[PDB]
C-alpha cells in the first residue's frame, strides 16, 4: 500500500517533543531551546511559518502532552524535574508540580480521566497528578531511572513505565505495591512506550529495536529492526497499524505492526528527535536535532 | 549532552 514518505511541509536546537492537540488541529513543539511553540496544522500545510503561541520556560523540555478534554491545556516535563500544565490561550502555567528531584523525561495526560497526568524521572520515581490537586496523588519508588510513562488509552488504571533497567513495568495504579507484569526483552534502556490499542503496547530502546507486547495476556509479540538508535531519544509514535521512530542516521523509519523490517524510510551529525502520527491517518509530524520540522505522509 | 537516554 505504501512505499515512501512524501514531504508536504517543512519548517526550517533539538526538538524533544512534537504533539497534536485533541482535535489534530494545532500541534506543539518543545525542546532544548526552552520554548513551547504552537502551530496551526492547516496553515503549515497550506503556506510557504510562524507559531500562533510561544511560551518561554525556565528549563529545557523533554516532553509534551496535550489534554484530551480541555482543548487549550498542555503539559510539559523539564530538565529540572518540573511538570507544568499550561493554557495556550492565556500563556499561563496553571499548575507547577515540583516534587521530582531530577530531570523528568516524560509526561502523559490520561485520555479517559483527563484531569490525571503521569510523569517519570531520573529520580527513579513515577508520579501521578490530578490537575485539581497540588500534591501528587500516587508515587511509585522504582530502582532505576524512568525514561517514559504512558497511560493505557482505555483506562486510567494502567500505565506502562519504560526504565533504564531495560524492562517495561506495567502497573495497575489501584495497587502499586507490585506491577501487574514486567516485560523483559530489550537489551538496553527502554526510551519510549506507546499503545496501539487497549491491549497492544509498543516500546523503543537504545538496543536499536522497537518491540510489540500484549498487555492482556502478558506476552512478547514482535521485534522491529532496521534503524540505528544506540544513544539518543529519537522518537516513537504509533497508531492502530503503524509504528514510526527516529534514527541516529537522521532518517525516519515506518514499520507496519505485522512486519519486522521497515515499510519505508525517509532521509531528513544529526538525529531524528521527535515524531507524532496524525491519529490513524498516514500523515505524521517529525523533527530532528537541528530543529527542523517536517510534515510527512505515507504514500504509494 | 541533551536528549541522551540514561545508561
Amino acid at each position: 500500500r505504501y512505499s515512501r514518505l512524501r514531504v508536504i511541509a517543512e519548517i526550517r536546537n533539538i526538538v524533544s517533543s512534537i504533539e497534536f492537540d485533541r482535535d489534530d488541529e494545532l500541534f506543539a513543539t518543545a525542546g532544548v531551546s526552552r520554548c513551547i511553540k504552537v502551530f496551526d496544522f492547516s496553515s503549515v500545510v497550506n503556506e510557504p511559518q510562524c507559531p500562533i503561541v510561544e511560551m518561554s520556560t525556565r528549563s529545557k523540555l523533554s516532553c509534551l502532552s496535550w489534554n484530551k478534554h480541555e482543548k487549550n491545556h498542555i503539559a510539559s516535563s523539564d530538565y529540572e524535574g518540573i511538570v507544568t500544565v499550561w493554557d495556550v490561550t492565556t500563556r499561563q502555567s496553571l499548575m507547577e508540580y515540583e516534587e521530582h528531584e531530577k530531570r523528568a523525561w516524560s509526561v502523559d495526560f490520561s485520555r479517559t480521566e483527563p484531569s490525571m497526568l503521569v510523569s517519570g524521572s531520573d529520580d527513579c520515581k513515577v508520579k501521578v497528578w490530578c490537575t485539581r490537586q497540588e500534591a501528587s496523588v500516587i508515587n511509585i519508588d522504582m530502582k532505576a531511572n524512568i525514561c517514559c510513562v504512558k497511560y493505557n488509552p482505555g483506562s486510567s488504571n494502567y500505565i506502562a513505565v519504560g526504565s533504564a533497567d531495560h524492562h517495561i513495568h506495567y502497573y495497575d495504579l489501584r495497587n502499586i505495591s507490585q506491577p501487574l507484569h514486567v516485560f523483559s526483552g530489550h537489551k538496553k534502556a527502554v526510551s519510549y512506550v506507546k499503545f496501539l490499542s487497549n491491549n497492544e503496547l509498543a516500546s523503543a530502546s537504545t538496543d536499536s529495536t522497537l518491540r510489540l507486547w500484549d498487555v492482556k495476556d502478558n506476552l512478547p509479540v514482535r521485534t522491529f529492526r532496521g534503524h540505528t538508535n544506540e544513544k539518543n531519544f529519537v522518537g516513537l509514535t504509533v497508531n492502530s497499524e503503524y509504528l514510526a521512530c527516529g534514527s541516529e542516521t537522521n532518517e525516519v523509519y515506518v514499520y507496519h505492526k505485522e512486519i519486522t523490517r521497515p515499510v519505508t524510510s525517509h532521509r531528513f551529525s544529526y538525529f531524528i528527535s521527535a515524531v507524532c502520527w496524525k491519529s490513524d491517518s498516514p500523515t505524521m509530524l517529525t523533527a530532528n536535532s537541528q530543529g527542523t520540522i517536517k510534515v510527512l505522509v505515507l504514500a504509494a | 549532552e541533551d536528549q541522551m537516554v540514561p545508561s
